RNA sequence: GGGCCACUUUUGGUAAGCAGAACUGGCGCUGCGGGAUGAACCGAACGCCGGGUUAAGGCGCCCGAUGCCGACGCUCAUCAG
RNA sequence: ACGUCGCUUUUUGAUCCUUCGAUGUCGGCUCUUCCUAUCAUUGUGAAGCAGAAUUCACCAAGCGUUGGAUUGUUCACCCA
RNA sequence: UACCAUCUGUGGGAUUAUGACUGAACGCCUCUAAGUCAGAAUCCCGCCCAGGCGGAACGAUACGGCAGCGCCGCGGAGCCUCGGUUGGCCUCGGAUAGCCGGUCCCCCGCCGGGGUCCGGUGCGGAGUGCCCUUCGUCCUGGGAAACGGGGCGCGGCCGGAGAGGCGGCCGCCCCCUCGCCCGUCACGCACCGCACGUUCGUGGGGAACCUGGCGCUAAACCAUUCGUAGACGACCUGCUU
């Protein structure tokens, strides 16, 4: 019962305007929009759930077709709040537009 | 939040609206811009519709069925505008075009639903009062837009259903304020406890 | 020379004692400047063409900020200035009204630039005191010397169009 | 320089009663009403008294091109008043040299046929604005007569009928030919 | 059209800036842009600030322009303007706005529950004020 | 640098995409603008050209040189044998255009109206609208068309006339009728609808359609001639006797 | 052992993305960030990478960044900028 | 008029930047399109515009701008 | 096949120059500043030509003895494949130098419509909002409910056309006194700190299999003809009464 998560959206990968730094990530998430308002996801943890074919294992159930790619929120990018996050292996740019969730992992409150 | 985002374009300025939409538009959001009849357009009229003559004279004269569509109808200008603000030449701007759904009036998907507006984009807030402004729907019509008359035609009749649904929505609102007279001794614990954090003022 | 707020500093020097007089008279100049680094660079402008004065034969005796007298009545300010256009030079007089002096000289400087499209380093400006009401000359400072002003804020352009962006209803104006 | 106020009274007569729907003045005289929507200049409209009914107009915080309309739109009301308590008469007249001209006056004074002009045979036929009763005068030889309430109205169908007697291709010096405004009166001299 | 004035003695109350949150008095008019403005009983100094931080209310004080602090003070309590306002609807809508957010997990959900029995029953005379009030039998 | 001889430009641009006609009948593409004063009728009709022939007439055409003179004017030909109303369309007026409601095909449809929708009748079992014709003589689908005459009276702008012609009646190899969309004109909505079920399983001859010595539109395909080249095709000036590659073309 | 460009000085020429000198830097031999684009301009020179911060230039959308409740003015252009 | 400020690239020069392991070179014929710095035609303003004729401007390139003698001619010139 | 014969060739709209109207700024004047008028071989559309990797309406939809197909079932058993998503907002027109909400006398078959009055207006009858709100059942009491809830229960009717693919109302039933708040009373895998859990969803799409019930029995192309057509394709036609 309940989201638990809150929203975001993958906006990009870390740029200038004729290079691009695939390694970082631009997180847009609901609700803030003030880079003094984005503090409480400034080490929140955060992922990508995504649906392949194949079934995979999963910690805790039996295996389903759900791979997650797993980070962190590093810093901000910007004034209009816009995180900047940091996963493990980088993101495919097929993701750009959908749901990454974060998480609310290692609390401050 | 993977509803639709429905605008009523009236009152709004075609490229202040354009570049809210087409950043949306790229960040999922599924948006839908209804009645572009009332979308406005800084400067006086002759002014834009000599804009928009001088693009209608840039023509492949090899073969101009080839050549830049000229499309007429104000929901296919508003599309081309927003066309220009996406990368539209990438599988990611075309499939970021195709979330965006234009039309002219109000069409009965989206005639009974709840429309947003954009205040970064409206005339009201960002011409001052002593300019002038031309309507999107009437530089169409002089322009070659065929349906501004079957237009105005259906948008008064929606307009009278959309008094008949009011005056019965206004109806239970002054029931609401009758209920709450009568059955108010058997709600005091409840309506103090809302007093108390925030609401019910 | 640049800006952003213009403070005043009482910048006051003399030339170096050679044994022609062995006690030069001090000078004393009030100048508009951002920091006293600027301000003792503008004096050393000034005072080279009014003497025969520069930084090598001379030193910074005493520079310092002049604060305001009183920063809490509103007075209005006649500024005698003198610029150059991409014509040849011109002389100006401009009436300010606000709290400080070197809030009305600041208040110069952009209005220089907005009207006259004048940069920074053409601008002198050479005297700035307070007038008073009797002897204003410009008809937008006269017009609030009135015991009973009164006036609306007309047409209240709403300035949080972002907070939300996507709102169902439109604003208002009339407040 | 934005002058913070600039007023403008109007003085009402008794056998007007004016209201105000926003900036929409609604004048109504012995003679009718009128109504005009001022929705695009920005002022406040103001009936002050009880007994003399004044009638001021603010600007408040306008430049040099805004603040030119705070008069005009006094000067648009005082058109509305002597509009419904005399009215708007224009005679004009008909100067010809050798061919007269014929003014017919065809449905109930909205509409005037101007045929012998300069001997040519087409047939003007020129319609009048709304409210206009053009009409054929007794007193004078040949000159016609028009009516209204409306400024607006009244001169611009006098100007219908003067535009449309125009000389073409020939010098206007001589062939002096036409329909002329000659006097600008009004109804019942007060 | 046009009831709030700016004068002198016309109590505003700052909406944005290093003051937001806080009446404040009208003391004089700098230039079409800022004014003169001094808040005695609400900590606020006699600063310059631009009226579009500002929003007028319907309080006017009495005393002439560029007076001192203490003639603003007591003028100020003359007619006192601290239980006029926080008396108003604007005042009350303000205090009603902030203790929302001053609103813990616990009391979301007190109101939660609340919230849910109240519109038990004002739903159910709605409905017996659109049943019983069709009853119309009459040509 | 410019021709230095201005010569007038061989052909229309706005006759063109010159291919082959999409169509064999002739598409109206514009019927005249309706007004409900005028009485109710049709605006088109459809026959066949049979030939050609000269008249001998005089005229009346007062200050001509001809007056009271006999001339001889060249005619056409074209039989018209009475059309038969086999159904009716209305259209609703759209936004987007002009798209179609609902079309109630009549009863009794003949075998000759029936031979166009088959490609091929000789091995076809003739089984169109024999599902279709049962709701004529019904009682639970007798009503849904008076539901379809009733939707389409309070919704549609214009209606038109789905008629045929009767190849029967012709001296002609095809047996196949040509269908055709007739608007009805002069009158309100409620007014045109009733009155073309009155004429629906009926015959209008061209009496009733085209009077005496008025003026109309003819629409057809034009005779065909193959693949041309621009002599024939654009009557351009020929080239020179002695050109190497080729008299009969374009030269830049 | 064919050079070329740029600031300033300078010769012939009406002038030239012309021809010829002086001084320094550059391009050629050299990629990178900005000038949309471009041998030379602006910043800065390069082993392979992670974090931070800047330069010149920017920050409605394309396209990273003002989605600041930015300050004060000027400007309406039926070829604006 | 004396002076003086420009535009243009339908003239001719100036330059040597591209092309010498080739970009077919004057004129005509033919054919399409474009430009306006408008000869005519549509709508107008001005005249030392009485009419007729002509002239100077303006929005304007929609539409038209021919048939020949001589000359390879582009140009030129006469006939109609 | 030929100006070498014959026939046909069209209507608006916004406006440019220009001429004006009302009319200030500049207490006079002025075509201009706000607001208007007349206006052309131009421009744009119609007429005309073509008809989108654009829609629509409608027709018929595969058998003579093993053969298919469509619809109505949560009617089943499970496979595969494509992915997204994690509550809803079911709607006045609009003004912005003003608006929204209640209301007395009056009138267009008792809704609407008006001028007084009464409140609200940094919108609180508020999208900065509102509505839902998910631990489960069992014991047990008090309140809200009694003019209640529930079902793919069937029939019955009405509203919605601009892309209606929908939204309400009903007569006979069916069990139900539970579901909403404040409490009593205890139990459930409490899986022994840990990730993809929580939804839409009985998802879309391609198959094949079993078991009921209800309906349907076609065309297109080739070949052959035709010559209103044509390089070839295509196109226009005909083929047991
Ligand atoms: C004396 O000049 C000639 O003989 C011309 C020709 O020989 C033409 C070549 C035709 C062939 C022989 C290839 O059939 C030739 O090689 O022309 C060059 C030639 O050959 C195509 C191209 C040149 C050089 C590059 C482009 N330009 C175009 C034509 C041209 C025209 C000339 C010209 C030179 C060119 C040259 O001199 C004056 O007029
Ligand atoms: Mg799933
Ligand atoms: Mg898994
Ligand atoms: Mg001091
Ligand atoms: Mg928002
Ligand atoms: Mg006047
Ligand atoms: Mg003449
Ligand atoms: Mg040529
Ligand atoms: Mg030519
Ligand atoms: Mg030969
Ligand atoms: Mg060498
Ligand atoms: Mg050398
Ligand atoms: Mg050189
Ligand atoms: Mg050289
Ligand atoms: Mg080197
Ligand atoms: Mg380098
Ligand atoms: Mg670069
Ligand atoms: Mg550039
Ligand atoms: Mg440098
Ligand atoms: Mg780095
Ligand atoms: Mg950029
Ligand atoms: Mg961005
Ligand atoms: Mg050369
Ligand atoms: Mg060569
Ligand atoms: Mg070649
Ligand atoms: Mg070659
Ligand atoms: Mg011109
Ligand atoms: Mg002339
Ligand atoms: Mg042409
Ligand atoms: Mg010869
Ligand atoms: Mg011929
Ligand atoms: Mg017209
Ligand atoms: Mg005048
Ligand atoms: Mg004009
Ligand atoms: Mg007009
Ligand atoms: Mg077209
Ligand atoms: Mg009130």
């Amino acid at each position: 019962s309940g989201r638990l998560w809150s929203k975001a959206i993958f906006a990009g990968y870390k740029r200038g305007l004729r290079n691009q730094r695939e390694h970082t990530a631009l997180l847009k998430i609901e609700g803030v929009y003030a880079r003094d308002e984005t503090e409480f996801y400034l080490g929140k943890r955060c992922a990508y759930v995504y649906k392949a074919k194949n079934n995979t294992v999963t910690p805790g159930g039996k295996p389903n077709k759900t791979r997650v790619i797993w980070g962190k929120v590093t810093r901000a990018h910007g004034n209009s709040g816009m995180v900047r996050a940091k996963f493990r292996s980088n993101l495919p740019a097929k993701a750009i537009g959908h749901r990454i969730r974060v998480m609310l992992y290692p609390s401050r409150i | 939040e993977v509803q639709v985002l429905v605008l009523d374009g009236r009152g709004h300025l075609l490229g202040r609206l354009a570049a809210i939409v087409a950043k949306q538009v790229l960040l999922g959001r599924k948006v839908v811009v209804v009645r572009c009849e009332g979308i406005n357009i800084s400067g006086n009229f002759y002014r834009n519709k000599l804009k928009y003559l001088a693009f209608l004279r840039k023509r492949m004269n090899t073969n101009p069925s080839r050549g830049p569509y000229h499309f007429r109808a104000p929901s296919r200008i508003f599309w081309r505008t927003v066309r220009g603000m996406l990368p539209h030449k990438t599988k990611r701007g075309q499939a970021a075009l195709d979330r965006l759904k234009v039309f002219d009036g109000i069409p009965p998907p989206y005639d009974k639903k709840k429309r947003m507006v954009v205040p970064a984009a409206l005339k009201v807030v960002r011409l001052k009062p002593t300019r002038k402004f031309a309507y999107l729907g009437r530089l169409a019509h002089e322009v070659g837009w065929k349906y501004q008359a079957v237009t105005a035609t259906l948008e008064e009749k929606r307009k009278e259903k959309a008094k008949i649904h009011y005056r019965k929505k206004k109806q239970l609102m002054r029931l609401r304020k009758q209920a709450e007279k009568n059955v108010e001794k058997k709600i005091d614990k409840y309506t103090e406890v809302l007093k108390t954090h925030g609401l019910l003022v | 020379k640049a800006s952003g707020t213009l403070r005043e500093y009482k910048v006051v020097g003399r030339c170096l004692p050679t044994p022609k007089c062995h006690t030069p008279p001090l000078y004393r100049m009030r100048i508009f400047a951002p920091n006293h680094v600027v301000a003792k660079s503008r004096f050393w402008y000034f005072v080279s063409q009014l003497k025969k004065m520069k930084k090598s034969s001379g030193e910074i005796v005493y520079c310092g900020q002049v604060f305001e007298k009183s920063p809490l009545r509103v007075k209005n300010f006649g500024i005698w200035l003198r610029y150059d256009s991409r014509s040849g030079t011109h002389n100006m007089y401009r009436e300010y009204r606000d709290l400080t002096t070197a809030g009305a000289v600041t208040q110069c400087y952009r209005d220089m630039g907005a009207r006259h499209r004048a940069r920074a380093h053409s601008i002198q400006i050479m005297k700035v005191e307070e007038i008073a009401a009797s002897k204003c000359r410009r008809p937008a400072v006269k017009q609030f010397h009135d015991s009973k002003i009164k006036f609306p804020l007309p047409h209240r352009v709403l300035r949080r169009q972002h907070k939300p962006r996507f709102t169902t209803k439109r604003p208002n104006t009339f407040f | 320089m934005k002058t913070i106020l600039s007023n403008q009274t109007v003085d009402i007569p008794e056998n007007v009663d004016i209201t105000l729907k926003g900036r929409t003045v609604i004048v109504k005289g012995p003679r009718g009403t009128l109504r005009r929507d001022f929705n695009h200049i920005n002022v406040e409209l103001s009936l002050l008294g009880k007994k003399k009914k004044r009638l001021r107009v603010d600007k408040w915080w306008g430049n040099r091109k805004e603040l030119a309309t705070v008069r005009t739109i006094c000067s648009h009301v005082q058109n509305m008043i002597k509009g419904v308590t005399l009215g708007f008469r224009y005679k004009m007249r008909s100067v010809y040299a050798h061919f007269p001209i014929n003014v017919v006056i065809q449905e109930n004074g909205s509409l005037v046929e101007i045929r012998n002009f300069l001997g040519e045979k087409y047939i003007r036929r020129v319609r009048m604005r709304p409210g206009v009763a053009c009409s054929v005068s007794q007193a004078q030889k040949d000159e016609l007569i028009l009516e209204g309430n409306d400024i607006e109205l009244v001169s611009n169908s006098a100007a219908l009928i003067q535009q449309a007697t125009t000389v073409k291709n020939k010098d206007i010096r001589k062939f002096l030919d036409g329909i002329y405004v000659s006097e600008k009166g009004t109804v019942q001299q007060a | 059209v046009f009831r709030r004035f700016v004068e002198v003695g016309r109590v505003a109350y700052v909406s944005f800036g290093p003051h937001a949150g806080k009446l404040v008095a009208i003391v004089d008019v700098i230039d079409q842009n800022r004014a003169l403005v001094d808040g005695p009983c609400t900590q606020v100094r006699r600063q310059a600030m631009p009226f579009k931080c500002m929003q007028l209310t319907d309080f006017i004080l009495k005393f002439p322009h560029s007076a001192h602090q203490k003639y603003v003070r007591q003028a100020w309590q003359k007619a006192d303007i601290n239980t006029k306002w926080a008396a108003t609807r604007w005042a009350k809508k303000i205090e009603a706005r902030e203790r929302k957010a001053k609103m813990t997990d616990f009391d979301r959900f007190k109101v939660m529950k609340a919230k849910k029995m109240r519109n038990r029953i004002i739903k159910n005379e709605v409905k017996k004020l659109q049943k019983a009030a069709l009853l119309k039998a009459s040509p | 640098s410019h021709r230095k001889f201005s010569a007038p430009r061989h052909g229309s641009l706005g006759f063109l995409p010159r291919k082959r006609s999409s169509r064999h009948r002739g598409k109206v593409k514009s019927f005249p603008k309706d007004d409900p004063s005028k009485p109710v009728h049709l605006t088109a009709f459809l026959g066949y050209k049979a030939g050609m022939t000269h008249i001998v007439r005089e005229v009346d055409r007062p200050g001509s040189k001809v007056n009271k003179k006999e001339v001889v004017e060249a005619v056409t030909i074209v039989e018209t044998p009475p059309m038969v109303v086999v159904g009716i369309v209305g259209y609703v007026e759209t936004p987007r255009g002009l798209r179609t409601f609902k079309t109630v095909f009549a009863e009794h449809i003949s075998d000759e109206c029936k031979r166009r929708f088959y490609k091929n009748w000789h091995k076809s079992k003739k089984k169109a609208f024999t599902k279709y014709c049962k709701k004529w003589q019904d009682e639970d689908g007798k009503k849904q068309l008076e539901k379809d005459f009733s939707s389409m009276k309070k919704y549609c702008q214009v209606i038109r006339v789905i008629a045929h012609t009767q190849m029967r009646l012709l001296p002609l190899r095809q047996k196949k009728a040509h269908l055709m969309e007739i608007q009805v004109n002069g009158g309100t909505v409620a007014e045109k609808l009733d009155w073309a079920r009155e004429r629906l399983e009926q015959q209008v001859p061209v009496n009733q359609v085209f009077g005496q010595d008025e003026m109309i539109d003819v629409i057809g395909v034009t005779k065909g001639k193959g693949y041309k080249g621009v002599t024939s095709r654009w009557h351009t000036k020929k080239l020179p006797r002695k050109t190497h590659r080729g008299l009969r073309k374009v030269a830049c």
